Protein backbone atom coordinates (compact mmCIF):
# COMPACT_ATOMS: atom_id res chain seq x y z
CA UNK A 1 0.00 0.00 0.00
CA UNK A 2 0.72 3.67 -0.35
CA UNK A 3 2.93 5.32 2.64
CA UNK A 4 0.15 7.57 3.75
CA UNK A 5 -2.22 4.56 3.80
CA UNK A 6 0.36 2.08 5.16
CA UNK A 7 -0.92 -1.25 6.02
CA UNK A 8 -0.39 -2.44 9.59
CA UNK A 9 -1.19 -6.00 11.13
CA UNK A 10 -0.59 -7.07 14.17
CA UNK A 11 1.02 -10.56 15.12
CA UNK A 12 0.88 -12.98 18.05
CA UNK A 13 0.70 -16.30 19.21
CA UNK A 14 3.04 -16.98 16.68
CA UNK A 15 6.43 -18.44 17.03
CA UNK A 16 8.77 -16.35 15.13
CA UNK A 17 11.37 -17.36 12.63
CA UNK A 18 13.65 -14.37 12.19
CA UNK A 19 16.42 -16.62 10.96
CA UNK A 20 14.85 -16.60 7.12
CA UNK A 21 14.83 -12.60 7.78
CA UNK A 22 18.18 -11.89 8.39
CA UNK A 23 19.87 -15.09 5.94
CA UNK A 24 17.69 -13.61 3.08
CA UNK A 25 20.15 -11.03 1.27
CA UNK A 26 17.50 -9.37 -0.92
CA UNK A 27 16.83 -6.84 1.77
CA UNK A 28 19.72 -3.63 1.36
CA UNK A 29 18.82 -2.66 4.57
CA UNK A 30 18.10 -4.94 7.91
CA UNK A 31 19.20 -1.66 10.74
CA UNK A 32 17.64 -3.48 13.79
CA UNK A 33 17.57 -0.23 16.38
CA UNK A 34 17.16 -1.16 19.99
CA UNK A 35 17.50 -5.14 19.89
CA UNK A 36 20.41 -7.16 18.27
CA UNK A 37 19.72 -8.99 15.39
CA UNK A 38 21.84 -11.67 16.06
CA UNK A 39 19.90 -12.04 19.37
CA UNK A 40 16.31 -11.84 18.19
CA UNK A 41 15.32 -15.14 18.87
CA UNK A 42 16.17 -15.46 22.24
CA UNK A 43 14.09 -12.37 23.23
CA UNK A 44 9.92 -12.63 24.02
CA UNK A 45 7.68 -10.14 23.04
CA UNK A 46 4.45 -9.29 23.85
CA UNK A 47 3.48 -8.53 19.96
CA UNK A 48 4.93 -7.33 16.93
CA UNK A 49 3.01 -4.62 14.79
CA UNK A 50 3.97 -4.95 11.21
CA UNK B 1 -26.82 -12.98 18.01
CA UNK B 2 -27.38 -9.26 19.71
CA UNK B 3 -24.72 -10.12 22.22
CA UNK B 4 -22.43 -6.79 21.31
CA UNK B 5 -23.35 -3.48 19.62
CA UNK B 6 -19.43 -2.71 18.22
CA UNK B 7 -16.50 -4.78 18.81
CA UNK B 8 -12.99 -2.87 18.37
CA UNK B 9 -9.08 -2.90 19.43
CA UNK B 10 -9.13 -6.69 19.00
CA UNK B 11 -5.79 -8.55 20.96
CA UNK B 12 -6.40 -12.06 21.06
CA UNK B 13 -9.19 -13.32 18.45
CA UNK B 14 -9.13 -17.81 18.99
CA UNK B 15 -11.77 -19.94 17.14
CA UNK B 16 -12.45 -23.39 17.23
CA UNK B 17 -13.96 -25.15 14.05
CA UNK B 18 -29.70 -34.65 31.23
CA UNK B 19 -26.23 -33.67 30.58
CA UNK B 20 -24.54 -31.92 33.21
CA UNK B 21 -21.12 -29.24 32.23
CA UNK B 22 -19.47 -27.35 34.70
CA UNK B 23 -15.95 -25.20 34.60
CA UNK B 24 -13.84 -23.60 36.52
CA UNK B 25 -12.51 -20.62 35.87
CA UNK B 26 -9.02 -18.58 37.18
CA UNK B 27 -7.32 -15.89 36.58
CA UNK B 28 -3.83 -16.01 37.51
CA UNK B 29 -0.74 -14.45 36.41
CA UNK B 30 -2.38 -12.48 33.31
C1 LIG C 1 -8.94 1.79 20.88
O1 LIG C 1 -10.19 2.50 21.22
C2 LIG C 1 -11.18 2.66 20.19
C3 LIG C 1 -12.37 1.81 20.59
O2 LIG C 1 -12.12 0.43 20.37
C4 LIG C 1 -10.60 2.27 18.84
O3 LIG C 1 -11.50 2.67 17.81
C5 LIG C 1 -9.26 2.97 18.65
O4 LIG C 1 -8.77 2.74 17.34
C6 LIG C 1 -8.24 2.48 19.67
N1 LIG C 1 -7.40 3.58 20.13
C7 LIG C 1 -6.25 3.40 20.78
C8 LIG C 1 -5.52 4.65 21.17
O5 LIG C 1 -5.81 2.29 21.05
Amino acid sequence: ASVYAWNRKRISNCVADYSVLYNSASFSTFKCYGVSPTKLNDLCFTNVYA
Amino acid sequence: FRVYSSANNCTFEYVSQKNLREFVFKNIDG
